[PDB]
């Protein structure tokens, strides 16, 4: 699934992960995990880090060797979101699995994630991001608003 | 001695250039302002 | 948010990224006066959290 990736990546990104490694043994902990991809030009955040620690570090040790690293990399660069990813997100923003995103889930996310808005303000995005004029966000209105550049 | 028109042009430039270049040496040195202030007040003979 | 700001008419917040010219290193090494030095010194440290 990495070969993708040209050889001088693989190859910077071996000089990141020894320049990273602490003990010699080409093991590195998680706690300076962020700093190793954050050193290499692309930017984080912290719900992005614990998510990527979770994924990999599934025995919860907290180490981190080169294949998984790689493994971890090789899923950075991609500019286009995999489709999966894309509904995963809608299944997450339709709550109650009826494939329509209610203004009210909408409240119920942006509120559990500590962001304040205004009803007017919520209702304003919602009917930008509509275009059949229903004022009511389906699976293709979101695929083709992600996929806008 | 009696000289031609561009010499003299070039002669001022000079003195004025070296002029401009000493001023500008004297309003931004960091002692400047401890100077110009002392200057009024107290007599003394060198910058210490 | 960021598609909105770019079609309607939210405001659009800056890039975290520092230009390498600024007034921050005329300041940081100023021979006028060592106070306005420490200062600079105090206010970047504060501003790196």
């Amino acid at each position: 699934m990495a070969d993708q990736l040209t050889e001088e990546q693989i190859a910077e990104f071996k000089e990141a992960f020894s320049l990273f490694d602490k003990d010699g043994d080409g093991t590195i902990t998680t706690k300076e995990l962020g700093t190793v991809m954050r050193s290499l030009g692309q930017n984080p955040t912290e719900a992005e880090l614990q998510d990527m620690i979770n994924e990999v570090d599934a025995d919860g040790n907290g180490t981190i060797d080169f294949p998984e690293f790689l493994t971890m990399m090789a899923r950075k660069m991609k500019d286009t979101d995999s489709e999966e990813e894309i509904r995963e997100a809608f299944r997450v923003f339709d709550k109650d699995g009826n494939g329509y995103i209610s203004a009210a889930e909408l409240r119920h996310v942006m509120t559990n994630l500590g962001e304040k808005l205004t009803d007017e303000e919520v209702d304003e995005m919602i009917r930008e991001a509509d275009i059949d004029g229903d004022g009511q966000v389906n699976y293709e209105e979101f695929v083709q608003m992600m996929t806008a550049k | 001695t009696p000289q031609t028109e561009k010499k003299l042009k070039e002669y001022s430039q000079k003195a004025v250039e070296i002029l401009r270049t000493q001023n500008h040496i004297l309003t931004n040195h960091p002692n400047s302002n401890i100077y110009n202030t002392l200057s009024g007040l107290v007599e003394f003979d060198g910058y210490y | 948010k960021q598609f909105l700001s770019r079609r309607g008419k939210r405001t659009s917040p800056l890039d975290l990224k520092l230009g390498h010219n600024n007034w921050l290193r005329q300041v940081l090494f100023t021979p006028a006066t060592q106070a306005a030095r420490q200062a600079a010194c105090t206010i970047v440290e504060a501003l790196a959290t």
